[PDB]
RNA sequence: GGAGGUCAACAUCAAGAACUGUGGGCCUUUGCCUAUAGAACUUAUAACGAACAUGGUUCUUGCCUUUUACCAGAAC
């Protein structure tokens, strides 16, 4: 039942084993239960990261993938007397929306945008507290 | 040139008075525009009628552009200008 | 930097080359050649 | 804001907007006497889409863009002093401007039936004036002589007619009524200032005089440029002022953050929240809020960031509501900052002479420094008068 | 498929050398000690006789129908590839009078 | 005959979001249209591998006497 055999290919278990095996392993488990924490740390925003020359303050650094920045083209279009200056344009929002706020964007990539934000909720403090309980962190309803 | 307070469009708006005809702006359409340089204006466009004539006239620079019948505008005098 | 730079703007840039153009033209292309390129014109403006 | 880069390659980029417009229809484009083009789009997300779109499916070409700016609109705070008459002078008009009530706009931003008790939206204007007039003295505690007095509205406005020859002469005005709305219509859609939507102002009209003789055609185009110019010289001295729209944010949150929710708030400048609800049976907060327009650019990442990932943000447009830019719409003495966020002080004479520059209205070698001036349509002689009475500043 | 292709043979033959043609051919593939010999039989037919042999090839060119489509593309290719500022003025002097507000001349 | 094997051989595994067979009609086999049967494995925050190395050519750099050995980006 346990394993396919002596070649040892396609394992399969039961569940109590995995929770126990579950267990053993959370000095080396991922722990993270959120899609969402990785919210600009995902591959797609370092990929934009790189090939727009950004960075993120924990992300890595790379080679500028179009050396040059020198050309500067001037025509009144964004002329200083008929801008706005609100708000920094601060170099986060570039990685999140690249089309927008990062004018000639290349080889960019879509960055995924949101998830349902996770409300989830366990125990592992006691043993004995049912599976199904109300828990302190709700609000009264 | 600069000094001076009065913009063009005002000038047209005048003429158009003594004339009796009007102006509209028209807000969607749009005509390229050809002017000295190798490069095309892309300018709004008005139309004025006398009684229920429509014309449309785009105005760049200080000039009255005024299509040509199979298409394209062409630049006019003010003076130019019946309808 | 761009702010800090002279901009352009119309009356700086023609009085600019009208200067350029006058003192172009008194010196002989005999004794020196002044070019265009080599030269810088700085403009202080009301507007710069 | 878009400029092709490449400038020879203009003639594609068109051919694409004309793409666009049809594929996502809620986004307004409009080209500009500097030949700008403006699209208008409902936010973030939404502008990314279309670009996201317009560089890489349409036209394969690339683009530069501007930061992201806001729409704004123009208003009258406070009365006319002055019910001035202008003529184009066989033709003399004076037409008041004040402001509307809050609760009346807000019931037209919402087109409602009238059901029950609400407030009926003015679009009934068929329906009998009695009616009408029924709801509004009503609802309202509306003047009683101008129920029966109002002519017609438009989105943002309403006209009413206060004047003797009225009394006197109706008929002769019944005739040209249908111009005199053609004049507003015109009026409301552009605006003294920025020539932008004018918002919230009731125009009653003082006064209408008509030359002898009267006209056939003469009558007919003679009346909506002055109209025209009577209702931006009604407004320009009632106390004008710049629009800016406010987003009702809502955001959901885990309780504990709510804090750093709060802060960002206090910097954004705009904004406030209104409400805290809890969500039942779940560890998690609506939070119901309000910031500007043209103050939003940044705001859902740094939200979305902030709180590691908890946490969440919508901006939208309902209500359409408006508000007070903080400063005074025109003053010569105003501090233009020049690369830095202005003032609040004087945050309105920044957002005109700005949308002024771009909308090619006003002429400046650079910095050109025209204000919308009252005194252009008055003609000095009346001007200087004015000046004298400290009218005018 | 040409009657020249069906006998696998090369394109102003006399009526002899059509004869010939055949007793060649006849030689190589004589079907007696080797359906293609239909084609063979026919066009000699027509061949045979000079008149129809020449009538028949009277009616390559076609191909020199696709050097004329090609000289048509050159010439095409080839040769194709070999008052405002008065107005603005007028306006602009325009706009100066209503300006310094002198009355209008009837323009 | 069933279970297996740290056994082998031969097929197949990156594409019009995409496979194959078969029935019928048109052109003259191909190809197009229509009808019907079955589709293992691999793919949507895209892929056989929930992992991750090296080499070649060509450009751009970086160290900087020159070559191997190299610096870090790209395309194939
Ligand atoms: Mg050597």
């Amino acid at each position: 039942k346990k394993v396919n055999g002596t070649s040892y290919k396609k394992w399969s278990f039961d569940l109590p084993e995995m929770s126990n095996l579950y267990r053993l392993s959370t000095p080396l488990r991922d722990e993270v239960t959120d899609k969402n924490y990785y919210y600009l740390f995902d591959k797609k925003s370092f990929f934009n990261g790189k090939a727009l020359n950004n960075a993120i303050p924990g992300g890595p650094k790379f080679e500028p993938l179009y050396p040059r920045e020198e050309e500067e083209d001037y025509n009144e279009f964004n002329s200083i007397d008929r801008v706005i200056f609100r708000v920094p344009i601060r170099s986060e929002y570039k990685v999140a929306f690249p089309h927008l706020y990062n004018s000639r964007p290349r080889s960019v990539r879509i960055p995924w945008y949101n998830n349902p934000v996770s409300c989830i909720i366990q125990n592992d403090e006691e043993y004995d507290t049912p599976a199904l309980f109300f828990d302190p962190s709700l609000n009264p309803i | 040139l600069g000094k001076v307070s009065s913009s063009f469009k005002d000038v047209v708006e005048d003429y158009c008075l003594e004339k009796g005809y009007l102006i509209s702006k028209i807000p969607n359409r749009y005509t390229q525009l050809p002017y000295g340089r190798d490069q095309d204006c892309i300018v709004p466009l008005f139309e004025i009628r006398n009684g229920k004539k429509k014309m449309e006239v785009a105005l760049k620079h200080d000039i009255l552009w005024v299509e040509d019948s199979s298409g394209t505008f062409k630049p006019i005098y003010l003076w130019a200008l019946d309808l | 930097p761009k702010d800090s730079r002279m901009r352009l703007i119309r009356q700086d840039v023609n009085l600019g080359r009208a200067v350029f153009w006058e003192i172009q033209s008194r010196v002989p292309t005999s004794l020196t050649s002044i070019k265009w390129e080599n030269a810088f014109v700085s403009v202080y403006s009301k507007n710069n | 804001v878009l400029q092709p880069l490449l400038p020879r390659e203009l003639p594609k980029l068109l051919d694409a907007l004309n793409k666009i417009s049809k594929y996502y229809p809620g986004v307004i484009i409009k080209v500009e006497e500097s030949g700008e083009h403006v699209i208008l789009g409902n936010g973030e997300l939404y502008m990314d889409c279309l670009l996201y779109d317009l560089r890489a499916s349409y036209a394969k070409i690339e683009i530069k863009i501007s930061d992201p700016l806001t729409v704004f609109s123009e208003s009258c705070s406070n009365e006319s002093f002055a019910s001035i008459p202008v003529s184009n002078p066989g033709l003399s008009i004076s037409v008041a401007a004040e402001p509307m009530d809050s609760k009346m706009i807000q019931d037209l931003s919402r087109n409602t039936l009238g059901k029950g008790q609400n407030c009926l939206d003015i679009d009934g204007i068929m329906d009998n004036p009695r009616k009408l007039s029924k709801i509004l003295r009503t609802e309202y505690g509306w003047d009683s002589l101008a129920s029966r007095n109002v002519w017609s509205f438009y989105n943002g406005n309403v006209l009413i007619n206060d004047t003797l020859p009225d009394e006197i002469s109706p008929e002769l005005l019944s005739k040209y009524k249908e111009q005199i709305i053609q004049g507003f219509y015109w009026a409301v859609k552009e605006g003294p200032l920025a020539e932008e939507p004018i918002y919230g102002v009731q125009y009653k009209l003082l006064s209408i005089s008509v030359p002898s003789d009267v006209n056939i055609d003469v009558m007919k185009s003679q009346i909506i440029p002055l109209m025209k110019k009577a209702c931006y010289v009604g407004l320009l001295t009632a106390i004008p002022i710049l629009l800016e729209p406010i987003y009702e944010v809502d955001i959901t949150v885990h309780a504990p953050l709510l804090p750093i929710v709060e802060e960002l708030m206090k910097k954004r400048r705009g904004s406030r929240i209104y409400k805290t609800i809890k969500v039942a049976g779940t560890p998690l907060l609506e939070v119901r809020g309000q910031v500007p327009v043209i103050e939003s650019a940044g705001f859902e990442t740094d939200l979305r960031l902030s709180t590691n990932g908890l946490g969440m943000c919508q901006l939208y447009f309902w209500h359409k509501i408006w508000r007070k830019v903080p400063g005074d719409v025109l003053d010569k003495d105003a501090f233009i900052p020049k690369l830095k966020p202005a003032p609040i002080n004087s945050l309105s004479r920044d957002f005109v002479m700005k949308t002024r520059r771009r909308k090619g209205i006003s002429t400046g070698g650079f910095m050109s420094n025209d204000g919308p001036t009252l005194e252009k349509y008055i003609s000095a002689e009346l001007y200087a008068q004015l000046r004298e009475n400290g009218l005018v500043p | 498929l040409n009657l020249y292709d069906v006998l696998e043979l090369p394109t102003y033959d006399d009526l002899p050398q059509i004869k010939r043609k055949y007793r060649t051919l006849a030689l190589k593939y004589h079907p007696d000690k080797h359906h293609k010999f239909h084609l063979l039989s026919t066009a000699t037919n027509i061949l045979t006789n000079a008149d129809v042999r020449p009538h028949y090839d009277r009616w390559r060119k076609t191909n020199d129908i696709e050097r004329n489509k090609l000289i048509q593309k050159l010439e095409e290719s080839e040769s194709s590839t070999i008052d405002l500022l008065q107005i603005q003025r007028h306006g602009e002097l325009l706009r100066k009078l209503k300006h310094f507000n002198l009355p209008y001349g009837d323009w």
